[PDB]
C-alpha cells in the first residue's frame, strides 16, 4: 500500500542553463560566407498552453554571445587582405576650392604623397583626397598613424547585412514570448518555443534603429529600473517612418599599387558638384511618430509634465551622432532637427546635414581599424526607422517638465531589442514520480 | 476521433497538461537530444565540435545514470526502493491528474540526491540476492 | 531513530551493597552478523570517558569482577555487587547497530 | 461568435498555386484543431486534411499522396493551405472548418465557414 | 567440418548471401562502428575530431532508437506490433531463403518513417499496461 | 555501526580489499568514468575536446561491449557459458576471500580475447533459441 | 600506546573560527575511523560528527544540516573539523574518539584523548 | 638523493634539500625606462 518511487525518462522540465548557440543562414560575404548550415524553411512553432514564463531581459546571455560573435567575424574577415602600413607618410596637402559649396568648404583636402611603389627601390608621388575627418595637422598625417595602423576592407567583401539564425543545440531550448504587452522582465502568458530564431539583422546604428523588427501593436518602452537616469530607456515602434539617406558626389576610385601584389584605392578625381550628404525623413510621419512616443511614455510618468526634447550632450563623434553603412560607406550625422520640439498636455522632409569618415574605427576596442574604400558613383539608401535609444537626463527636480536627450550607443542594446523575446533553457528529462510499484523480482 | 492526447501534441507539448496526461507523450522527448546537426576555419568550427560533444556527452550522462540504477533500456521503469512519506503527503489522484509537472520538480529538487542515493543501493542489492539465488 | 532510556535517573546506594541499571532500545539491535554491539560506558566526573562492557556478553580489559554485563533484544542491564567511589557516577548505554550511534540517557549513582 | 472567415472566390490559372486564408476570430486558436472539407456539388463531402495550430504537426488524407503543404500562423490567428497545383476537376468549394480539442475531440465539425470557389480555367 | 556460415565470411561479407544466413553475421557488423582510430597544427587535427564525433555520434543516435523501442540490449528484438500487410505480400519462404538483403531495403526503404512511426508508440503502449498491472 | 565494507571507502579504494568485498564497491566506479568536467584559442581548446571524445568514446566501447553480451543495463550479470577450468584450478574461497583483485586480472590477462570470443557467441545462440520457442 | 592528543583550551570571540586539530599516534591513521563527541557538564553525551581518515567520506548529525566542514592530513596524522561559527550556547568541551575499522567496527569508541575547552565570549 | 644509475656519471644527480636555505638577490641599481615609438601603434622601451 505504501507507494513506492518511479523513474520517469524525457518528461518536460526546464532549468535556466545558457551555452553557445550555433548560426544558421538562408541560401564572399563577412556574416554567412557560407559556413553555417542552412536552415530548413519550416521553422515549426509550437505553442505551450497553460503554461507561464520568466524571461530576464538584459540578462540574457544571446546578446552577449552575438556581441563577441560578429566581433570575431569582423577580425576574421579583415585578415585577408592588404595592410595600409606605409600610407602613413607624410601629407603635403592643400584646400579644395573647384565648385564648392559654402556648406563643405575645407571639408575636403586635395593631398599629395610620396607613398612606394609595387618596386622596392622606386617610388612615386600620388596625390588623393581625403576628408577633414582623415588627417591632423603636424603638414598633415593620418589621424590613425599614431595609433595602431589597419588594414583596408578587402574590396569585394561587402558588409551588407544578412539576417543571420540563431539555433541552440540538441538537449536545449529556445522559448520566445508572445503577448503584446510584455515588459522588459516578467511572465508572459503566450509562452512559445522554437529551434530557431528568425532573421536578425546585425545592421548597426547609435542613435536611430535601422530595419529593425517593428511591434506588434503599440509603441513599447522596455526598460529595466526607471527611475534611475543612468542607464538607457529602448523603445520601439509600431508603424516604420521611411528615411532617406543619399551622397550627391560622383566620386571616383583610383587603384596605387603599394607592393607586390598588394593594392591600396584612393579617392578622387571628384566629378560634378560639391553638396553635402543629406538625409530625409516625412515631417507628417516623424510628429506623429513622436506624438505616440510621448502618449505611450505619459503612462510611466506625470500627466502634467511637459516632456522636451533635444539633441545629444555632446562628446566623441563616435557617440555624439547617429551612425550607418549603408552602401559601404559610412555616415556620421547631425539629427539635431529630429528633437527640436516641445510637447504641452491636450514641409514634407528634413534635411539633416551628414558627415563621412572613411577611416573607421569600430568597436571601442581602440587597438583595431579599418579603411573604407570609396565607390564610384552616388549611392542612395532606403531604411526603416523602427526605434530609438533615449537617455535619460540627470537633475530634475520634483519630476517636472522632464526631457530625454538621444545617446548611448552601446552595440549591445540595438541587439536587445531583437532579442529580448528569445530565452534560452536547458532539458531536465530525468524525474521520478511517487506511486504503487513493486518490481518484478526475478 | 483523431484528436488524442499523444505525440502530436509537440515537443515539450506536454508540459502544460496534467503530470498523468504527459506520461504518453515521453517519446517525443528522447528523440530531440542528438539529432538536429545531422547536416554540416575557427569561428564555427570549434563551436560545431563543442556543442556536439556537450549533447553527445548530457545523453550519455543520463544513459549511465539509467544503467546503474538497472531501469535502462526500459522508458517507463521503477524499482522497489521505498521513499520517505515525509518528502510528499499528497494522494495520487492528487499528483498526477490536478497539477503540472513543471512546478512539481521545484518542490522536490531539494531530495534529488537523497533519492538516487537510494536507487542504486536497492539495485546492487537486488543483484546481490540474484547472486544468491544464482548460486 | 531508536531512543535509549534508563529507568534510575537517581540511585542511592551505601558501600557494600548491589547495585542495579538497565536501559531499553525501541527497536531491537540485533544486527544481522548475530551480535549486539551495545556499550555501557561509566563517564567519570570530569575524566576521559571510559568504555566497561562492549559486546554486552563480552566484557573489556581489567576485568573488575562486581560489574556483569547482561541482557538481549530490547532489555540490557549491569550488576554490580558492591559499590566503590569508582561505582559512584554516570553510565551510559550506547547502542552499535543503527545510525546514529546514539548514547544512553544517562543514570546517575549519588549518595544522600 | 466562433467564426471562420473565407475569401469569396478566386480565379486562378492551370499551373498556377493559391493562398486559401482562413481566419480565426472569437475563439483561442490555440487548441482547436482546424480540418478543411470539400463540398463538391455533385459528390459527397469528402475528407481533405487536417492541421493542428498547435504543435504544427500534420495529417494528410490517404488519397492526397501528400499534394498539399499546410501552414498556419499563431500571431494573426489564421491558417493557409496549398493545393498545391491542383487541376481542372478538383475546380469545387472548400470549407475551413474547426475541430474539437486534442483531448476531448467530441466536438468536431463545431462550426463551419462560408468557403471559397476554386475554379481553375 | 570448419567452413560454416558464420563470423570468418569476412564484415560485410554476408551482403553477399542470403537474408536467412546473414543473421548469424550480426556481430561482426557492430563491432566495426567505433575501431579503427584508437591509436593516435590543424591538418588532421580538427579532422580527426571531426570523424572520431561523427563515429560517436551515429552510433549513439542507433543506440538510443534502439532504446526507446525497448529493444536495446538485444541485438536481434521484435516487439509485437503487426504490420500493414499491403507492404510486401510476400512469404516467409519468399523473404529470407531466396533473396539478398541489399536490394531488399531498397523496396521498403519508402515505409521506413511509418515502420518506425509504430514500433515507439506500442513500446510505450507496452509500458502504460504495465503500469496499469504495476498499479 | 555506521562503518560498513561500502561505497564511502572510496574511489578504488576496494582495490586493496579482497575481491568478495570489492563487489558491493562496484557503483563508486561506474559514476567517476564521465563527470569531472563538466564546468568550462589553440591550447587548452582542441586538448579539452580531445580528452572529452576519448573519455565518451571509452565509456561507449565498453557499453556496446556488454550490449553485444546481453549484459547492458545490468551492473553485475552473467551468461550460462561454461569456461575451460584449465585457465584457473581454483575454489570460490580460493578465489573470493583471500587474494585482491589487481594481481588476479594479470594471471587471466592472457585468455581476455578468448574468454570474450564465447560471451558473443552464446548471447546471439540464446536470441535464436528464443526465435525458435519464439516462432 | 593510541593516543588521540588534543589541544587544552582555547577562547575565542563571537564571529570568528577555530582550528580543532587531533593529532594521532601510536597507530595507522588511514585505516580507523575518527568521530566527534560532546560533553556538557550539565546534559548528556551527544553526537557531533563523523570523519573518515582514508577516503575522505564526511558523514553529519542530522541536526546540524551541516554546519560544520570536516578535514583530515594523512601525512602529519591530525585531523581538523570547522564549527563553523559557533555561538554562546554551544560552549562545551568536545572530544576526538578514535573509532573502528570499516569492515568490523566493532570496537568503535576504543580510545578517548582529553579534550578542549571551546568557550566563545 | 633521487637518481637513476649512479655509477653512470653522464646522468645528472638530482639532490632535495628538507629545511630550506634562505637566498637574497637585488638589483641595485635605480634605473629609469625610456619609451622609443617604432612604427604606427608600436613602442619599444630602452633603458636609460
Ligand atoms: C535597410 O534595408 C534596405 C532594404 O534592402 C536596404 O536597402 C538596400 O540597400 C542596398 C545598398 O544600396 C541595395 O543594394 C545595392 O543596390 C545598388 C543599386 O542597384 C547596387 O549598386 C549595389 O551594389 C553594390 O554592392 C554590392 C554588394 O552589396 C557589390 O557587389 C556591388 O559591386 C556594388 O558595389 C547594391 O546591390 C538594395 O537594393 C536595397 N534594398 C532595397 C529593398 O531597396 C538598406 O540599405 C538597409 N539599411 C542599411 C542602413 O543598410
Ligand atoms: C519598411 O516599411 C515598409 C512599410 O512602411 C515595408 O513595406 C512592406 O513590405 C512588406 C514586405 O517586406 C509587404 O508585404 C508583402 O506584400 C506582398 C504583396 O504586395 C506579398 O506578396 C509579400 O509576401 C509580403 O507580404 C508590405 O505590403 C509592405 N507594406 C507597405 C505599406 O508598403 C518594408 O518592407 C519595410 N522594409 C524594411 C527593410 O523593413
Ligand atoms: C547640428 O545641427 C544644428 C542645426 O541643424 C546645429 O545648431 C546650429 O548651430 C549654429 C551655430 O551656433 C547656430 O547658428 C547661430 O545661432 C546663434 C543663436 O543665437 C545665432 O545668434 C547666430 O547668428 C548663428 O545663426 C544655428 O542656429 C543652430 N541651428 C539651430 C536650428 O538652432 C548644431 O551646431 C549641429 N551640431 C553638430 C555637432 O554638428
Ligand atoms: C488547460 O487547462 C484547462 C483548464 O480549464 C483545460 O480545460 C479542460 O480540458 C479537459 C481536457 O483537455 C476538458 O475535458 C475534461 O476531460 C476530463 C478527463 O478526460 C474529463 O473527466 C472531464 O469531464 C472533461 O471532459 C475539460 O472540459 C476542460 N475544462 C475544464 C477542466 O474546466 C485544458 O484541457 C488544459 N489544456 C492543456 C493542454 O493542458
Ligand atoms: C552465391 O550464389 C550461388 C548461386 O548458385 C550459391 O551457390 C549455392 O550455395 C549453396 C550454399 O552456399 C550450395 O549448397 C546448398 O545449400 C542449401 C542450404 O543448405 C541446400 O538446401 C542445397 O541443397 C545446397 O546444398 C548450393 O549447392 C549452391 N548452388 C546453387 C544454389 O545452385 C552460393 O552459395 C552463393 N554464395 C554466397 C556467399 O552467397
Ligand atoms: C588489509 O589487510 C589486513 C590483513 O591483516 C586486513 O586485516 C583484517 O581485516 C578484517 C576486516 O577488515 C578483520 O576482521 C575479520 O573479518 C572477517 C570477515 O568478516 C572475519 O571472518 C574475521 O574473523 C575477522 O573478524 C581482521 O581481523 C583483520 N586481521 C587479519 C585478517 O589478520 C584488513 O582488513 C585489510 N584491509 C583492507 C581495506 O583490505
Ligand atoms: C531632401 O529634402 C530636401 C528638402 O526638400 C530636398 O532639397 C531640394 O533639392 C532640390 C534639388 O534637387 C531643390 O530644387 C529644392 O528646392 C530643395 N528643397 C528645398 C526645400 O529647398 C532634397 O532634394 C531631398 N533629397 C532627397 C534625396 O530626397
Ligand atoms: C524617399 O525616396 C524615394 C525614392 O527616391 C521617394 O520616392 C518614393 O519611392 C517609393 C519606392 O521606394 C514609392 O513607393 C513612392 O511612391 C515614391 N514617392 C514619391 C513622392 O515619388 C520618396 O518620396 C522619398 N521619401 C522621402 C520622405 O523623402
Ligand atoms: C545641440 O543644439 C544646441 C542648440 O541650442 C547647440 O547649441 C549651440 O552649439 C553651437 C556649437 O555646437 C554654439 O556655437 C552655440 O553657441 C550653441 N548655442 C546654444 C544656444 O546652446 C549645441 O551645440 C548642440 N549640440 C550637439 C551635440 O548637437
Ligand atoms: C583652407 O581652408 C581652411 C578651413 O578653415 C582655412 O582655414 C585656410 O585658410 C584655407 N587655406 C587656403 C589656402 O585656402
Ligand atoms: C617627394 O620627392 C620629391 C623629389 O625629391 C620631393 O621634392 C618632395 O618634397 C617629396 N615629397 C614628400 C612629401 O616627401
Ligand atoms: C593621436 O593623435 C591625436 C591627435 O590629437 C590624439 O587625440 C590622440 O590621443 C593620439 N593618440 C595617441 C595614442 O597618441
Ligand atoms: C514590467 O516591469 C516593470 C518594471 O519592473 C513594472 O513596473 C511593470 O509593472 C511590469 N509590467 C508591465 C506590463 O509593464
Ligand atoms: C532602482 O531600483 C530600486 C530597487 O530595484 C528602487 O528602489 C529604486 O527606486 C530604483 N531607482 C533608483 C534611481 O535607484
Ligand atoms: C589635386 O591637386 C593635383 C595637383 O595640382 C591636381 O592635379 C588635381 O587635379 C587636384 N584634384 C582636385 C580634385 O582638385
Ligand atoms: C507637431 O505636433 C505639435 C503638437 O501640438 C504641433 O504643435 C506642431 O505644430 C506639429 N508640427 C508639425 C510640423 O505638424
Ligand atoms: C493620465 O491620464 C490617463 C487617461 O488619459 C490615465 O489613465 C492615467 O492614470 C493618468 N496618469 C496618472 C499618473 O494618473
Ligand atoms: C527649433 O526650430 C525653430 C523653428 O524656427 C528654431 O527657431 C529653433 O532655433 C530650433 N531650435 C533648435 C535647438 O534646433
Ligand atoms: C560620373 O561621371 C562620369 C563621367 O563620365 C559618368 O560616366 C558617370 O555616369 C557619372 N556618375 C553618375 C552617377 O552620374
Ligand atoms: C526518511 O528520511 C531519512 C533521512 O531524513 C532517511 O534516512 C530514511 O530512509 C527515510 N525513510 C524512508 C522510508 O526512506
Ligand atoms: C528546499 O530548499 C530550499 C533552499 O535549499 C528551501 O528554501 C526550501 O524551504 C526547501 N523546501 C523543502 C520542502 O524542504
Ligand atoms: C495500413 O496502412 C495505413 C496507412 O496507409 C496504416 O494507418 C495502418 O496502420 C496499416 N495497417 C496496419 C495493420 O498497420
Ligand atoms: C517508393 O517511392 C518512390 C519515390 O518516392 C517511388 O518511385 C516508388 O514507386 C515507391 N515504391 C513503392 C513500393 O511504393
Ligand atoms: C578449453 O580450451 C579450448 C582451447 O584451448 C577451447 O576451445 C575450449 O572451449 C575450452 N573448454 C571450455 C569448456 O570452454
Ligand atoms: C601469459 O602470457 C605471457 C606472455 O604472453 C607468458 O609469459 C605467461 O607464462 C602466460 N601465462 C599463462 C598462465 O599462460
Ligand atoms: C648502469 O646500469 C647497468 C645495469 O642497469 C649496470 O650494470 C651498470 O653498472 C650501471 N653503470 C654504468 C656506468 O653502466
Amino acid at each position: 500500500e505504501n507507494l513506492w518511487v518511479t523513474v520517469y525518462y524525457g518528461v518536460p522540465v526546464w532549468k535556466d542553463a545558457e551555452t553557445t548557440l550555433f548560426c544558421a543562414s538562408d541560401a564572399h560575404n563577412v556574416w554567412a560566407t557560407h559556413a553555417c548550415v542552412p536552415t530548413d524553411p519550416n521553422p515549426q512553432e509550437i505553442h505551450l498552453e497553460n503554461v507561464t514564463e520568466e524571461f530576464n531581459m538584459w540578462k540574457n546571455n544571446m546578446v552577449e554571445q552575438m556581441h563577441t560573435d560578429i566581433i570575431s567575424l569582423w577580425d576574421q574577415s579583415l585578415k585577408p587582405c592588404v595592410k595600409l602600413t606605409p600610407l602613413c607618410v607624410t601629407l603635403q596637402c592643400t584646400n579644395v576650392t573647384n565648385n564648392i559649396t559654402d556648406d563643405m568648404r575645407g571639408e575636403l583636402k586635395n593631398c599629395s604623397f610620396n607613398m612606394t611603389t609595387e618596386l622596392r627601390d622606386k617610388k612615386q608621388k600620388v596625390y588623393s583626397l581625403f576628408y577633414r575627418l582623415d588627417v591632423v595637422q603636424i603638414e598633415y598625417r593620418l589621424i590613425n598613424c599614431n595609433t595602431s595602423a589597419c588594414t583596408q576592407a578587402c574590396p569585394k567583401v561587402s558588409f551588407e547585412p544578412i539576417p543571420i539564425h540563431y539555433c541552440a543545440p540538441a538537449g536545449f531550448a529556445i522559448l520566445k514570448c508572445k503577448d503584446k504587452k510584455f515588459n522588459g522582465t516578467g511572465p508572459c502568458p503566450s509562452v512559445s518555443t522554437v529551434q530557431c530564431t528568425h532573421g536578425i539583422k546585425p545592421v548597426v546604428s547609435t542613435q536611430l534603429l535601422l530595419n529593425g523588427s517593428l511591434a506588434e501593436e503599440e509603441v513599447m518602452i522596455r526598460s529595466e529600473n526607471i527611475t534611475n537616469n543612468a542607464k538607457n530607456i529602448l523603445v520601439q515602434f509600431n508603424t516604420p517612418v521611411q528615411i532617406n539617406c543619399t551622397r550627391p558626389n560622383n566620386n571616383t576610385r583610383k587603384s596605387i599599387r603599394i607592393g607586390p601584389g598588394q593594392a591600396f584605392y584612393a579617392t578622387g578625381d571628384i566629378i560634378g558638384d560639391i553638396r553635402q550628404a543629406h538625409c530625409n525623413v516625412s515631417k507628417a510621419t516623424w510628429n506623429e511618430t513622436l506624438g505616440k512616443v510621448v502618449k505611450q511614455l505619459r503612462k510611466h510618468f506625470g500627466n502634467n509634465t511637459i516632456i522636451r526634447f533635444a539633441n545629444s550632450s555632446g562628446g566623441d563623434l563616435e557617440v555624439t551622432t547617429h551612425s550607418f553603412n549603408c552602401g559601404g560607406e559610412f555616415f556620421y550625422c547631425n539629427t539635431s532637427g529630429l528633437f527640436n520640439s516641445t510637447w504641452i498636455s491636450n514641409n514634407d522632409s528634413i534635411t539633416l546635414p551628414c558627415r563621412i569618415k572613411q577611416i573607421i574605427n569600430m568597436w571601442q576596442r581602440i587597438g583595431q581599424c579599418m579603411y573604407a574604400p570609396p565607390i564610384q558613383g552616388v549611392i542612395r539608401c532606403v531604411s526603416n526607422i523602427t526605434g530609438l535609444i533615449l537617455t535619460r537626463d540627470g537633475g530634475s527636480t520634483n519630476s517636472t517638465t522632464e526631457t530625454f536627450r538621444p545617446g548611448g550607443g552601446d552595440m549591445r542594446d540595438n541587439w536587445r531589442s531583437e532579442l529580448y523575446k528569445y530565452k534560452v533553457v536547458k532539458i531536465e528529462p530525468l524525474g521520478v514520480a511517487p506511486t504503487r510499484c513493486k518490481r518484478r523480482v526475478v | 476521433a483523431v484528436g488524442i492526447g499523444a505525440v502530436f501534441l509537440g515537443f515539450l507539448g506536454a508540459a502544460g497538461s496534467t503530470m498523468g496526461a504527459a506520461s504518453m507523450t515521453l517519446t517525443v522527448q528522447a528523440r530531440n537530444l542528438l539529432s538536429g546537426i545531422v547536416q554540416q576555419l575557427t569561428v564555427w568550427g570549434i563551436k560545431q565540435l563543442q556543442a556536439r560533444v556537450l549533447a553527445v556527452e548530457r545523453y550519455l550522462r543520463d544513459q549511465q545514470l539509467l544503467g546503474i540504477w538497472g531501469c535502462s533500456g526500459k522508458l517507463i521503469c521503477c524499482t522497489n526502493v521505498p521513499w520517505n512519506s515525509s518528502w510528499s503527503n499528497r494522494n495520487l489522484s492528487e499528483i498526477w491528474d490536478n497539477m503540472t509537472w513543471l512546478q512539481w520538480d521545484k518542490e522536490i529538487s531539494n531530495y534529488t540526491q537523497i533519492i538516487y542515493g537510494l536507487l542504486e543501493e536497492s539495485q546492487n542489492q537486488q543483484e546481490k540476492n540474484e547472486q544468491d539465488l544464482l548460486a | 531513530d531508536v531512543v535509549m532510556t534508563q529507568t534510575p535517573l537517581t540511585l542511592s546506594v551505601t558501600i557494600g551493597q548491589p547495585a542495579s541499571i538497565s536501559c531499553k532500545s525501541s527497536q531491537s539491535l540485533l544486527d544481522s552478523d548475530g551480535k549486539t554491539y551495545l556499550n555501557w560506558l561509566l563517564q567519570r566526573p570530569g575524566q576521559s570517558p571510559k568504555r566497561l562492557i562492549y559486546l554486552v556478553s563480552k566484557l573489556d580489559s581489567g576485568v573488575p569482577d562486581r560489574f556483569t554485563g547482561s541482557g538481549s533484544g530490547t532489555d540490557f542491564t549491569l550488576k554490580i555487587s558492591r559499590v566503590e567511589a569508582e561505582d559512584l557516577g554516570i553510565y551510559y548505554c550506547w547502542q552499535g547497530t543503527h545510525f546514529p550511534q546514539t548514547f544512553g540517557g544517562g543514570t546517575r549513582l549519588e549518595i544522600k | 461568435q466562433v467564426q471562420l472567415q473565407q475569401p469569396g472566390a478566386e480565379f486562378v490559372k492551370p499551373g498556377a498555386s493559391v493562398r486559401m486564408s482562413c481566419k480565426a476570430s472569437g475563439y483561442t486558436f490555440t487548441s482547436y484543431w482546424i480540418a478543411w472539407v470539400k463540398q463538391r456539388p455533385g459528390q459527397g463531402l469528402e475528407w481533405i486534411g487536417d492541421i493542428y495550430p498547435g504543435s504544427g504537426y500534420t495529417n494528410y488524407n490517404g488519397k492526397f499522396k501528400n499534394r498539399a503543404t499546410l501552414t498556419v500562423d499563431t500571431s494573426s490567428n489564421t491558417a493557409y493551405m496549398q493545393l498545391s497545383s491542383l487541376t481542372s476537376e478538383d475546380s469545387a468549394v472548400y470549407y475551413c472548418t474547426r475541430g474539437g480539442t486534442t483531448f476531448v475531440a467530441e466536438p468536431w465539425l463545431a462550426y463551419w465557414g462560408q468557403g471559397t470557389l476554386v475554379a481553375v480555367s
